[PDB]
RNA sequence: ACCGCUGAAAGCAUCUAAGCGGGAAGCCAGCCCCAAGAUGAGUUCUCCCACUGAGGUAAGACUCCCGGAAGACC
RNA sequence: GAUGUCGGCUCGUCGCAUCCUGGGGCUGAAGAAGGUCCCAAGGGUUGGGCUGUUCGCCCAUUAAAGCGGCACGCGAGCUG
RNA sequence: GCGAGAGCUAACUUCCGUAGCCGAGAGGGAAACAACCCAGACCAUCAGCUAAGGUCCCUAAAUGAUCGCUCAGUGGUUAA
């Protein structure tokens, strides 16, 4: 779980979705978990 | 947006001010909706329909047809899960009616039940969890997964029948 | 002081110190203003006799 | 839970099996109940009961009257409970077993008007580097100009001793029925002669 | 108020300003715009049916207030006598 | 040459709270208790009426009553004791949440203390009647 | 923090907008002590009572004395 | 017509950019031991050699031997 | 404030030019507050209209009208 504040698509299966007032990225790559909180 | 919904003719649909009320025979359920968002049996099956064009309106829409068609098959037929225990050693009894589990673990795990879910262990290394309302039976089958998450080196755990689980393979 | 209480006559029957005030401007007919709050304190009647005459003076 | 007051007496030596075990006599003499406290005609569960005995002729009108409404006798002592609520009177038989823990509270001895060396441990200053404050004599009291106070509730000389102290966990080793005594393992606060009240355990391991 | 004192009042002998005309009994004429005279109560205009008479009572010289200023640190302080004349009419109008 | 102060007022006035939120609620109690109709409307005393809030429990607000919203209650030398609780975490005494939310909206001096006094808050429906023998003139916000 | 269930807008996907679950030596409560001057001053048991033209008195307490594992004096 | 200076000693309390314990995601994470990040200030954070030292180095340990603030906290509290 | 230098296009910085205010300027507003906004106090008054500002409650004054925005407590501290 890497805090970036700058949260960007780096392949073709990640999704970003909206939750409770933040940023997260849903991926089947784990390593490609990236979220602003 | 969603408007086909098959209604059989062992359930019965309620619209009564807010609470939604459907009877069947495996069990009456009942489930709360808005009042703003228009529903009711137009002739043989069930029409949903929506106030605004815009967003506020269809996102509810879709969710209150898939909810009320979930309900249905509920006291239609009934949802089911079907787990399984792989790994070496792994294992589970059941007490009554509750679930015992035995994965690794120094002390078993009792797992026991709310009320309307039922366990059924047709083979010792694998889990059945039979409900009416899916919500529910979603969730407590949830609690089962969340004892042994699969490892990302054999795949042990809990797991959905034919789940596919990448090993990472340490060496 | 005066203020305060003839908002608050004004208010018993169904009207402000705003639209009250305003409905003794639009006729040059009542030009108390000074005072008016000794009338609603001690004289009802008169008073209420006043609202009536500004709503009756407005819309 | 169950509870009930006595005198402390003293300690003695008393080997248990092999080895010496420290123990505390304490003398929980015949507690009478005095009023019952009934959460419906008061507001909370709850027992009155009463200790040493005392002469009519020293006892009020109006603490005979509440004694009469029982109809014991007088005592000088009462005093009350939680959860207890049983029949008759309150002897220490079948209330308290040998092997049961229990939570012994009492008036510790007071000291008076004690030091922070002795009252807060403290540790006060050199005693041979050039003073004028060894002993005691606390350093400051806070910081300067920023909340030029001092904190509420602070470290400083006052009155130690006189608190009711509960220590708990404590183990029953024997039991005289009869002589109205029981003997607690270890030591329990207050005086020879001080009351002490035995209550059952409350949270224990 | 600020001149003429309208208003029902039954018979009071008040103090305002002055009214030019020195000297007692001068019929002073004043309009109306509120009474209630025999419990009838009229508004402003109409009330002009109607208007009060009074006759001076006195000339009398108002009451002695000294009248003092400060401003610190500049010094600045004033200090003078004030005394504001006016007459009392008696009322006696319809 | 106004109208002096009388005392013969001391209407006591019931507000129901059930739904209301809870400015509207507030800001009309402290009102009337400061001086609604005012009955010579003078300052120096209080002729305000008193007021009796039932219910209270179910006093609603907006979609922040387990965040934002949180009431303070700080201590004597709060040494790292600054005790702080959510809105719905009053479920302990509804009562203070009303009662604590008129009284900042009515003055800081002796007599508005005075006035607080007036103000009588209960979590309930037909228990608070109890408390309520002389007059019971119930009148609702808008 | 993070991890999940049911599940729309993207008639796929999704821990999320409605709703719900699990989860930290932290928060609240639990444990020990204080606490009604909580001037909104609380509750319970019991006692003396319906004088006199400020004062005799009841219940009750104080002063004084002798002491105290209580204490600077109180 | 005066806001007493460094360090120590004494006594504390607070921030969190967390030294240790607590809960997590990720790994070039098999296990064990680690790396890094996120959440989390309840408590704890040893004794000595040299130096006025604050630092710092060293001995011997520790879960750890955190960094700062408070007039580089504290001389109507001490030292000098 | 504007127009420059010096200074890191920093400083309640400094040095010049120009306008206004404070200095010697009360009063209203900006919570408090020399300067900012509105306004230059001869004296008296249980009189009225306005400015800057506001009109739920703590102070006076429409929880005012119509068409939008924002699920944030933004308003009520900043950027790549
Ligand atoms: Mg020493
Ligand atoms: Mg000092
Ligand atoms: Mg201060
Ligand atoms: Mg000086
Ligand atoms: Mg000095
Ligand atoms: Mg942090
Ligand atoms: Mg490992
Ligand atoms: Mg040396
Ligand atoms: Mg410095
Ligand atoms: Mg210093
Ligand atoms: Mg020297
Ligand atoms: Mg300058
Ligand atoms: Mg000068
Ligand atoms: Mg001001
Ligand atoms: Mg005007
Ligand atoms: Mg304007
Ligand atoms: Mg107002
Ligand atoms: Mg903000
Ligand atoms: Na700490
Ligand atoms: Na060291
Ligand atoms: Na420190
Ligand atoms: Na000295
Ligand atoms: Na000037
Ligand atoms: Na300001």
């Amino acid at each position: 779980m890497k805090v970036r504040s700058s949260v960007k698509k780096m392949c073709d299966n990640c999704k970003v979705v909206r939750r409770h007032g933040r940023v997260l990225v849903i991926c089947s790559n784990v390593k490609h978990k990236q979220r602003q909180g | 947006g969603k408007q086909p919904i098959a209604v059989p003719s062992g359930v019965t649909v309620n619209a009564q001010d807010g609470v939604f009320k459907v009877k069947g025979p495996k069990g009456e359920l009942t489930v709360p909706y808005n009042t703003e968002l228009t529903v009711r049996q137009d002739g043989d099956q069930l029409l949903v329909e929506r106030p605004s064009d815009a967003q506020k309106h269809r996102a509810l829409h879709g969710l209150t047809r898939t909810l009320v068609a979930n309900a249905v098959k509920g006291v239609s037929d009934g949802y089911t899960i079907n787990l399984e225990l792989r790994g070496v050693g792994f294992r589970a009894k059941l007490t009554g009616k509750a679930l015992e589990m035995n994965i690794g673990y120094s002390h078993p795990v009792i797992i026991e039940p709310p009320a309307g879910v039922t366990f059924a262990v047709p083979e010792p290394t694998r889990i059945d969890v039979s409900g009416i309302d899916k919500q529910l039976v979603g969730q407590v089958a949830a609690n089962v997964r969340k004892v042994r998450k699969p490892d990302a080196y054999h795949g042990k755990g809990v797991r959905f029948v034919g789940e596919q689980i990448a090993l990472k393979a340490g060496k | 002081l005066w203020i305060q209480r003839i908002n608050a006559g004004a208010r018993l029957h169904g009207m402000n110190y705003s639209t009250f005030i305003n409905g003794l401007k639009r006729a040059n007919i009542d030009l108390n203003r000074k005072v008016l709050a000794d009338i609603a304190a001690r004289e009802p009647e008169a008073f209420k006799a006043l609202v009536d005459a500004s709503r009756n003076a407005r819309q | 839970m169950k509870g009930i007051l006595g005198t402390k007496i003293g300690m003695t030596q008393i080997w248990k099996n092999d080895r010496a075990i420290p123990v505390t006599v304490v003398l929980a003499g015949p507690c009478p109940i005095v009023q019952r406290k009934t959460a419906q005609t008061d507001g909370y569960e709850a027992v009155q009961i009463g200790y040493a005995p005392k002469a009519e002729r020293k006892v009020n009108k109006p603490m005979q009257g509440h004694f009469a409404k029982a109809g014991v006798a007088p005592t000088r002592i009462l005093r009350e409970f939680r959860g207890f609520a049983p029949d008759g009177d309150s002897v220490n038989v079948d209330i308290f077993a040998e092997g049961e823990k229990i939570d012994a509270t009492g008036t510790s001895k007071g000291k008076g008007t004690q030091g922070v060396m002795k009252r807060w441990n403290f540790a006060g200053g050199p005693a041979s580097h050039g003073s004028k404050k060894w002993h005691r004599r606390p350093g400051s009291i806070g910081q300067r100009k920023t909340p030029g106070r001092v904190y509420k509730g602070k470290r400083m000389a006052g009155h130690m001793g006189m608190e009711r102290v509960t220590v708990q966990n404590l183990e029953v080793v024997e039991i005289r029925a009869g002589e109205n005594l029981i003997l607690v393992k270890g030591a329990i606060p207050g005086a020879n002669g001080g009351l002490v009240v035995l209550r059952s355990a409350a949270k224990a391991s | 108020i600020q001149t003429g004192g309208k208003q029902y009042r039954v018979s009071e002998g008040d103090v305002i300003r002055v009214e030019s005309l020195q000297g007692e009994a001068g019929d002073k004429v004043e309009l109306k715009a509120l009474f209630v005279g025999g419990e009838q109560t009229v508004f402003g205009e109409d009330a002009g049916k109607y208007t009060v008479q009074a006759e001076v009572v006195e000339h009398g010289r108002g009451k002695k207030i000294y009248i003092r200023k400060y401003k610190s640190g500049v010094q600045y302080r004033r200090r003078t006598g004030h005394r504001q004349n006016f007459t009392a009419i008696k009322i006696l109008g319809i | 040459k106004t109208y002096i102060p009388k005392n013969d007022e001391q209407n006591w006035v019931v507000v129901d709270a059930s739904g209301v939120p809870l400015g509207r609620l507030a800001t009309l109690i402290a009102s009337r208790i400061r001086g609604k109709h005012r009955p010579d409307f003078t300052p120096n005393m209080i002729q305000g009426d008193f007021v009796v809030v039932i219910n209270a429990a179910q006093v609603a607000l907006t979609g922040k009553k387990l965040d934002d919203k949180v009431y303070t209650r700080y201590t004597g030398y709060q040494g790292g004791l600054k005790t702080e609780t959510a809105r719905e975490a009053l479920s302990k005494h509804p009562e203070r949440v009303i009662e604590h939310a008129v009284f900042g909206m009515l003055p800081k001096g002796r007599q508005g203390r005075a006035m607080h006094t007036r103000l009588k808050v209960y979590a309930g429906e037909t228990h608070p009647h109890s408390a309520q023998k002389p007059q019971v003139l119930k009148t609702q916000p808008l």
